[PDB]
DNA sequence: ATATATATATATATATATATATATATATAT
DNA sequence: ATATATATATATATATATATATATATATAT
DNA sequence: TGCCGTTACAATGTAACAGTGG
DNA sequence: CCACTGTTACATTGTAACGGCA
């Protein structure tokens, strides 16, 4: 009984540690990558926008 | 090296390479003996959950031929796999025609650049001739 | 995590995905499962694996007292019946010994 | 390929079926023995191959059923290749007391281990002696004689209980018996809080059942 | 029909497709069952250097659902065999970048014309317009 | 293991009747065609499957198959 | 009330695998 | 030119597993 | 409708060239 | 020099969607 409740236990245990390092890790990359490229695609979008309304006048 | 090299996919990768050489009928072993060759077959298929251990079986019974496709398919699979997490970095894949492809071909290396290249410059000589037509 | 760069994320989840290549061999379905998991185009099958890893532990629960199915509870309650059974073996071997 | 088992049967039902305790498991279970944890041996290899047994069976037209108390037996349908048969109304009598000895406390002394002596008493404080009687001998009116017969039948279907695994004599004794999880079966007509006519029904209809 | 159909050819085809299918792990039975879905794998193993008989292993045991993709993957065979004979009729496969081939796309669609026409239409207005220059 | 040919005759779906039949006793003839022919194709196997019974399958002269029980 | 069928245990003989000790021919140190 | 160590074959006999026959208890049915 | 050609992809494997650093 | 890496230009096979035609 001890030896089959210690072997449950140990694969519960690793099971559930290592699938978190595997996902968390991913998840929070994807996290970090959509904020950093939010911040660069607002000053496009602002001198796109900018660029928009001079050349709609330059003509 | 512009691309990081991950060991535990890389070698999952390779075992792959193998196996699939091997059910395709290719001689990945250096062994020209059939039982020395099973047997080493044997214990690669054996190393499905231990990529690590690929390494070493390839150090130990690769097809000296191999190595050269080996650094290649790794290599370029390496591309693709970090290239496809955005769209602005893949490929797209096409089928021309002969005289179509004939004529393109000879006009990159007429202008010394790629196909792509050529075809952006195409594309965009077109669509100058749009721009001024709107202006 | 959410100091860390994108390089030290990827290669932590390397190691873990070599871990899970050992922890997962003798099954076969989260097998495949942890196999699909690897495409880039397709994070979301990352963690689709995830909760297979889950309704896999859920089912490993041994008798009705251990059925505080979220995998992450049954640990102390696994603890606690070692601790019983070890208090117990040391009675049982006292007893075999006279 | 030719000349590998998966081709007509599945591995583990083949090992199974290569056991050595499956011969005389199968041979027991088709003679209708229920099997308990008492039988770790046959219990384990059970519960091990309970699927693949199973769909063995299956080729039988009869169904490799596990009660919920955890003892595995065979209940053969309509059409089972197996024949099929039914308990007397003393025997569902006396499976019923031993059901009711197994969960009564009272009796938590005897430690498992019963006499028929009891049993009888028990049967007699339960139901109606007399009226009970009536079944042994048409023309019982209290007669001792008669009362004797009462007992012997009710020894018989108690060794032909034995037969059927709800039973165990000790290693040496006839006389005492241990009781086993099986005898539940008895009971699986009240184990669900409906009405009785509608649990009788349902019985039925699922082959656990027929009347008389 | 286009191109002769040639029985002894597209039967080594299609056994060859099957089972690429089933060493890929693709169900090629339409039998649930284990036990029967081996044995009709290994009879069309055994079934191989024979046209008549993988037809007729192939209308009593093949998946119902794996009949569609079977036969555009032998129609393409077909065509791509009898084409590839001849230079001109060939097919030249290239790789894209993705923002160049979203505009080449663009055009195509806005156009009606395919790929390859577009390029030539393409290539045809670039050296009109050189001769303009010239 | 089992034998392969064993466990063909096993999975064959005129085992169970034919196995319910031998195990009661039945005597199986030439009128049998069906089962004599299964019987004659797959004897070596079945009498070491029902040797496992310590009985013994025996194909009489006259040709028809029984069962006989070992006192075992 | 007693014949009969059935299950279990023991004694007895068969057949096979295997370890032991001896005899014989050859190899190699003395 | 010799005697001891090795490898081979053989008979011995040791033990196990099997199958048979007999005795017993005893539970059924007329 | 169902077959049959045709296109536009996707996934993977290779050879050849260009870079980069030890 | 030399090796290892990144990239381009193919090939090879499979598949889904259109559209023609009996």
């Amino acid at each position: 009984a001890i030896r089959v409740t210690q072997s449950d236990r140990d694969l519960f245990k690793h099971l559930i540690t290592e699938a978190t390092s595997y996902v968390s890790a991913d998840y929070m990359r994807h996290a970090n990558e959509r904020r950093t490229h939010l911040d660069e695609a607002l000053a496009l979008r602002g001198e796109l926008f900018g660029s928009h309304k001079q050349l709609a006048t330059e003509q | 090296m512009k691309y990081q090299q991950l060991e535990n996919l890389e070698c999952g990768w390779k075992w792959a390479y193998l196996i699939r050489k091997h059910q395709e009928g290719e001689p990945i072993t250096k062994y020209i003996e059939n039982s020395a060759a099973h047997a080493a077959v044997d214990k690669l298929i054996k190393l499905e959950s231990e990529p690590v251990r690929v390494l070493e079986w390839i150090e130990q019974h690769m097809n000296p031929d191999l190595f050269n496709r080996m650094k290649q398919t790794i290599r370029a699979r390496r591309k693709r796999h970090f290239n496809a997490e955005h769209q602005h970095t893949r490929k797209k894949s096409i089928d021309l025609d002969f005289p179509v492809w004939h004529r393109l071909s000879a006009l990159s290396q007429r202008r010394g650049n790629t196909l792509s290249e050529t075809i952006v410059q195409l594309i965009e000589d077109a669509e100058r001739k749009e721009k001024y037509a709107n202006q | 995590l959410a100091y860390m760069e994108g390089g030290a994320l990827r290669s932590m989840s390397d190691k873990a995905l070599g871990a899970l290549r050992l922890a997962v061999a003798d099954n076969e379905h989260l097998r495949d499962a942890l196999r699909l998991s690897e495409d880039p185009k397709r994070p979301e099958r990352k963690v689709q694996f995830f909760i297979a890893v889950y309704q896999h532990l859920r089912e490993r629960i041994r008798q009705d007292i251990i059925r505080t199915d979220d995998p992450v509870d049954a640990i102390e309650q696994m603890e606690i019946e070692l601790a019983r059974l070890t208090e117990e073996l040391t009675a049982r071997e006292q007893k075999l010994a006279i | 390929s030719s000349t590998h088992i998966e081709q007509f049967m599945p591995v583990k039902l083949a090992q199974a079926l290569a056991n050595s305790l499956f011969p005389e498991l199968d041979s027991q279970l088709r003679a209708g023995r229920h099997i308990g944890i008492d039988d770790l041996d046959n219990h384990a290899f059970l519960m091990d191959f309970q699927e693949q047994l199973e769909e063995f069976y299956a080729r039988y037209n009869v169904e490799l059923i596990r009660a919920p108390e955890g003892f595995f037996y065979l209940r053969p349908r309509s059409t089972t290749l197996i024949p099929r048969s039914v308990l007397s109304e003393l025997d569902m009598m006396v499976g019923k007391i031993l059901c009711y000895l197994y969960l009564s406390p009272e009796r938590l002394a005897n430690q498992g281990i019963f006499t028929s002596q009891e049993l009888y008493e028990e049967l007699i404080s339960l139901a109606d002696e007399g009226k009970l009687m009536k079944f042994v001998n048409q023309r019982s009116s209290g007669s001792d004689l008669d009362k004797q017969k009462l007992q012997e039948k009710v020894r018989t279907t108690l060794n032909r209980l034995r037969r059927l695994g709800m039973v165990y004599f000790l290693p040496n004794n006839n006389n005492k018996f241990t009781i086993t999880e099986a005898v539940f079966r008895f009971g699986a007509d009240v184990r669900s809080g409906d009405d009785p006519r509608e649990i009788q029904l349902r019985m039925i209809r699922d082959g656990e059942a027929m009347p008389v």
